[PDB]
RNA sequence: GCUGGGAAGGCCCGGCGGGGAAGGUGGCUCGGGGGCCCCCGAGUGUUACAGCCCCCCCGGCAGCAGCACUCGCCGAAUCCCGGGGCCGAGGGAGCGAGACCCGUCGCCGCGCUCUCCCCCCUCGGGGGGGCCGGGCCACCCCUCCCACGGCGCGACCGCU
RNA sequence: UGGGCCACUUUUGGUAAGCAGAACUGGCGCUGCGGGAUGAACCGAACGCCGGGUUAAGGCGCCCGAUGCCGACGCUCAUCAGACCCCAGAAAAGGUGUUGGUUGAUAUAGACAGCAGGACGGUGGCCAUGGAAGUCGGAAUCCGCUAAGGAGUGUGUAACAACUCACCUGCCGAAUCAACUAGCCCUGAAAAUGGAUGGCGCUGGAGCGUCGGGCCCAUACCCGGCCGUCGCCGGCAGUCGA
RNA sequence: ACGUCGCUUUUUGAUCCUUCGAUGUCGGCUCUUCCUAUCAUUGUGAAGCAGAAUUCACCAAGCGUUGGAUUGUUCACCCA
RNA sequence: GGUUGGCCUCGGAUAGCCGGUCCCCCGCCGGGGUCCGGUGCGGAGUGCCCUUCGUCCUGGGAAACGGGGCGCGGCCGGAG
């Protein structure tokens, strides 16, 4: 049923503490509630994470455990993680969720107005499609 | 906040969801409990009932008509629960016990009306999934509710007028994206705005 | 190794306060002028100071 | 002994000169201590037990704190130990997995009071190596030795139960 | 201790098919389909094999009671693909120092009549779980024959029928009497 | 600022290498897989079609208890700015004119004028550079004493 | 005033006692306040009337101020769970519940467990005897063939017989066994009105052990206002605008 | 058996904390309730349980546990 | 005396979910089996809807099969 593993070479996202927001590799595990963790290109240096503060994505790095950060940011470069990342539908849902928050009194304003305009003409077109789904005369 | 709360009781832990809705009735919130029957208590179901007898056992040796009430719907004894952690003997504390409504599945005022969920009372996540835990209704049927079979009845019959409602709000739903992707020229201006500022992904 | 000499003064702070406090303790802050809680005072170290100290 | 996180110092004392030897041994300890202050306490505690020693009667020369030397690699820690329970003495070897060696020992110290309800003043920790994988014992610390280790996390519990406090949606387990 | 990880393999075979629903396993075979859930283990079940059927039970961070669980799994469900391919019978021999007891069929071998055990004139009714089906040997004299698909239902009504007949306030050593499970083995000794 | 004059780490494929292996890469063997070609599992072991650890003949560059939030103790080796809250007790401070309309007063820290040039904005006003000689330290030369630590060379004393 | 009493520790009599009697210091008496749900004595702290700040001991699910931290690591399931000095209930002894630890032993020259074969000959060894044949007993405890077998581990017979073990061997293919030890849990664990971790309740903890960061408030501490007492045996007769 | 660990407050002691400007002091009769450390009855397990009878133990206090001679008796003893 | 926009509703699972679509059965709609998407839930309660200065000249878009009726009359649904 499980679809994402913690491994080597897993690529995880950090959701809490000091890190927040960033994507790092899995290195190395410990000792079933941490893991050695680096983001090479993310801006982490390698240190210890807990497993409570991470988010697996679908990526998976190739390199062996315990490999120096200069081959994890070699894995990371080929195949960009970062491009791939930003790609990804999580990661809009993150930079929506971030210029929502940062909306200006002016901004909120404009984004009623075209709400308003949007969502009066897409239930006048609900309101055609209804009508004319009611014209059945069918045996 | 000024609206009435309503939670719905399946899955929720007893005295977990007892201290929340305590605490929201204190602060002059109106807090009306449905499914109480779906109510769960940690604990395995024999210990869970000798609780529930061991409370039984407790009456007033000159006059039991005086001493405790003991109430068997689930409604009722979730309504005990939070009144023991009400100061229920002050004025204050009567007033916060009026604010509360509980009931036993979900009358026609509140059957109509989006329920509302308590995470850190769940049963899911406040219990490791190895543990075992009672039913309210189940417990409350045995030491001696009465109505444990008609309400199941009916609640499978407001469920029935539910599974309409869906089936009607999901065919709205298609009809809206229908009507999204059909007059989208004309409005592909306002949509340009909602994803700059971050609704509409 | 290079060991630092052995310092010379120490600041003192009486913590506890006057309730229940036996006298040779009572005479020593009397003393040492830690008559409240919380009051501080310089002292220079030596041996005489620092054995007052150990019995406060 | 309290605690908070562990460090290692490298505590060195001697009995002060006399007029019988003027050049008194130098005798290295390695004390894992919340703090220099104790530190130095724990140093007098050890060798009035192992020499005839004391603070009144020595000096200590240096007390310094051992920064771990590969804080960047995994490794096993073997710890020997004695402790006091509450019908005798006993002597333990555990193993740990970290990073640090005061890390380790802060996990020991939380581990002792876990499973044996032993307190920090009853441990007596007398020795911390690093061990090789092949040479590691406990189970526990054997099962992380696999170069291909894989595992899902399965039942991810919710912790933000209070924001928000209330919600339509119940949480998802599965991720 | 948490193991991190331990698994167990079934083979099915070719004759019989095996459906994952979550944790509900639907087992089909040429005498039936048996449904059995597990929903209260937790557990990952993974059918493997399109051409060998392997089904795998994984339990991952496992602690020493929750281990127990993952052969507890594999075992019923080769007793699910036993009980779909050749079944099982369970035979129970009526054992009588004096009183012969007189066992009758009832409808369709659903009703087991006990009628003279120990020489009493209370007649036992012993109904058979559903899907269970009890008869008279013509091998044996004084033997049943009990047969179904599910193994659980098949010796719970032989317990059902061995605890009818039971004795009361005798040396139980000296009183033998009752009905006995003989044998457990299947239909169609494949 | 200090520390092991921090420990680790980054970059320079670190280069000439030497060695150790295993949580074993490739390869090889065996066993189960996808149309004799591509995977999964178990053995061999030393670089291979990955990597890890130690010693280097030696490192170099940047950064430096890091603004990539790994792990300290600090401030004569520490200063600037901001926000919230509570408060306003006191009431003749003048040594001076001989007070006169109400002591804008003492201690403390500063600015300008009683010198003259300039410079920049502004229509007289505002903002800046100063304006001559001394020492002391920074840089170069060689130069004394002392303290502390290390190393070596003796002469004396004590101790085999 | 000349009835004292209580607590840590020392200590005598007594089975013990919320018993009787001493030593030391503190306390209650004479004393309020914060905490211990409650309480003369325990823990913190001693008090004029107030404002602000901060603490102590103690706490922070709700009662009830404060953890509504994405707190850390483990342990533990109780069909009488547990839950904080004094303190308000338990022992010896047990557990193949689980978790750590110590020591020893077996095993790819094949462990362990299962299923499957053999388990002999001198010899029904001697003395005991009513019958004691490997198995009621007293000493002995050997030998050969062996892959191996005790002149016997137990059931059984009046005695035999017949089973069974320890002993070897086949299959099976990789780790396994034993004795201790101590954490939590369980058994041990029975009283009278109905009832008490303070209650509700709590089991990804609101339990137990080890720790972190925040946060709550005492009449305590700091700053300030006001009252009074005490001290400075303080100042002012200089109203001396000259 | 020798030992050893407990529980109970239906015995008797020990003590003297409450009550001496007074808490009516034995027994019986009457009546209610509670406890279980269960005599019987329900359901069970064990035996030196063949049956009958009996003994040990478990869940268990729902229901019951009587009529008399002697004695003030509580106790005791006998008849039934 | 309070209060100072509304939310008009699947069932639920949690070692799993949600949505959509083509064939089979149920008298034209649902239930299955494929298949296709999404899943740190975006068909999202961290969400959605409504969004209030008012008018007057005055253009373009949306609409124009449109809005407002304490206007009447009828019908249907809802019983916990
Ligand atoms: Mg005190
Ligand atoms: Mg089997
Ligand atoms: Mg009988
Ligand atoms: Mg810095
Ligand atoms: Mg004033
Ligand atoms: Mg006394
Ligand atoms: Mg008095
Ligand atoms: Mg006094
Ligand atoms: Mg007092
Ligand atoms: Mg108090
Ligand atoms: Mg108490
Ligand atoms: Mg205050
Ligand atoms: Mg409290
Ligand atoms: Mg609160
Ligand atoms: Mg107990
Ligand atoms: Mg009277
Ligand atoms: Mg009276
Ligand atoms: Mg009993």
């Amino acid at each position: 049923v499980f679809r994402r593993f913690v491994e080597v070479g897993r690529v995880a996202y950090v959701s809490f503490g000091p890190h927040a927001g960033k994507l790092v590799a899995i290195v190395d595990v410990i000792d079933q509630n941490r893991a050695l963790v680096d983001g090479p290109c993310t801006q982490v240096r390698r240190q210890a994470m807990p497993f409570k503060c991470m988010q697996l994505t679908d990526f998976i790095l190739k390199f062996p455990h315990s490999a120096h950060q200069k081959y994890v940011r070699q894995a990371w470069q080929k195949a960009d993680i970062n491009t791939k990342w930003a790609a990804t539908r999580w990661a809009k849902k993150i930079e929506a969720r971030e210029r929502k928050a940062k909306m200006t009194d002016f901004d909120r304003f404009k984004v009623m107005k075209a709400k308003k305009m949007r969502n009066r003409i897409i239930k006048n077109e609900v309101k055609k499609l209804q009508k004319a789904a009611l014209l059945k005369a069918s045996p | 906040e000024v609206q009435v709360l309503v939670l719905d009781g399946r899955g929720h832990l007893l005295g977990r969801l007892a201290a929340i809705v305590a605490k929201q009735v204190l602060l002059g919130r109106k807090v009306v409990v449905v499914r109480c029957e779906g109510i769960n208590i940690s604990g395995n179901f024999y210990r869970n009932k000798l609780k529930y007898l061991a409370f039984l056992r407790k009456r007033m040796n000159t006059n039991p008509s005086r001493g405790p009430y003991h109430f068997r719907a689930p409604s009722r004894i979730f309504w005990r629960t939070v009144r023991g952690m009400l100061p229920h003997k002050t004025k204050r504390g009567q007033a916060a016990l009026d604010r509360l409504k509980v009931f036993d599945g979900i009358p026609p005022p509140y059957d109509k009306k989006k329920r509302m969920v308590v995470p850190a009372a769940l049963k899911v996540v406040r219990l490791k999934p190895t543990r075992k835990f009672a039913y309210l209704g189940r417990l409350a049927h045995e030491v001696g509710w009465k109505y444990q079979a008609v309400t199941a009845t009916l609640e499978e019959k407001r469920k029935e007028k539910a599974k309409i409602h869906y089936r009607k709000k999901k065919q709205l739903m298609r009809l809206r994206k229908q009507a999204e992707k059909n007059v989208e020229k004309k409005i592909d201006k306002y949509t340009e705005v909602l994803k700059t500022h971050g609704l509409l992904v | 190794f290079y060991v630092p000499a052995e310092p010379k003064l120490a600041f003192v702070i009486r913590i506890r306060g006057i309730n229940g406090v036996s006298p040779k303790v009572r005479k020593v802050l009397q003393l040492l002028r830690l008559r409240q809680i919380f009051n501080g005072t310089f002292v220079k170290l030596n041996k005489a100071s620092i054995n007052m100290l150990r019995i406060v | 002994k309290a605690s908070g996180t562990l460090r290692e110092y490298k505590v060195v004392g001697r009995c002060l000169p006399t007029p019988k030897c003027h050049t008194p041994p130098l005798y290295r300890m390695r004390i894992f201590a919340p703090n220099h202050v104790v530190a130095k306490s724990r140093f007098w505690y050890f060798v009035s037990q192992l020499k005839k020693m004391k603070k009144s009667s020595g000096e200590i020369v240096y007390c310094g704190q051992v920064f771990e030397k590969s804080p960047l690699r995994v490794k096993n820690f073997g710890i020997w130990l004695r402790y006091d329970s509450r019908s005798g003495t006993h002597n333990m070897y555990r193993e740990y997995r970290d990073l640090t060696t005061a890390g380790a020992v802060t996990q020991c110290y939380r581990d002792m009071g876990a499973r044996h309800r032993a307190r920090a003043h009853s441990i007596q920790i007398m020795k911390v190596e690093e061990i090789a994988a092949s040479k590691c014992r406990r189970p526990a610390v054997k099962q992380f030795h696999d170069s291909k280790i894989k595992f899902p996390l399965p039942h991810r519990v919710l912790r933000r139960q209070h924001k928000p406090r209330f919600t339509t949606k119940r949480p998802n387990t599965f991720f | 201790m948490k193991t991190i990880l331990s698994n167990q393999t079934v083979d099915i075979p070719e004759n019989v098919d095996i459906t994952l629903k979550g944790r509900t396993v639907i087992v089909k075979g040429p005498r039936g389909t048996l449904r059995r859930d597990f929903n209260h283990i937790n557990v990952e079940l993974s059918l493997l094999g399109k051409k060998k059927k392997r089904l795998r039970v994984d339990k991952w961070w496992g602690n020493r009671k929750e281990l127990a669980t993952v052969r507890t799994i594999c075992s019923h469900v080769q007793n699910m693909i036993k009980g779909v391919t050749l079944g099982f019978r369970y035979k129970m021999r009526s054992v009588y120092a004096h009183f012969p007891i007189n066992v009758v069929i009832q409808e369709n071998g659903s009703l087991v009549e006990i009628r003279n055990f120990l020489g009493e004139k209370y007649i036992r009714r012993v109904r058979m779980r559903p899907g269970v089906a009890c008869s008279v040997s013509q091998a044996q004299k004084d033997e049943l024959i009990l047969e179904g698909n599910d193994i659980e239902l098949v010796s719970n009504s032989a317990a059902l029928i061995q605890q009818a007949t039971t004795v009361k306030n005798k040396d139980i050593r000296k009183f033998l009497d009752g009905i006995y499970v003989s044998e457990k083995g299947t239909v169609q000794q494949a």
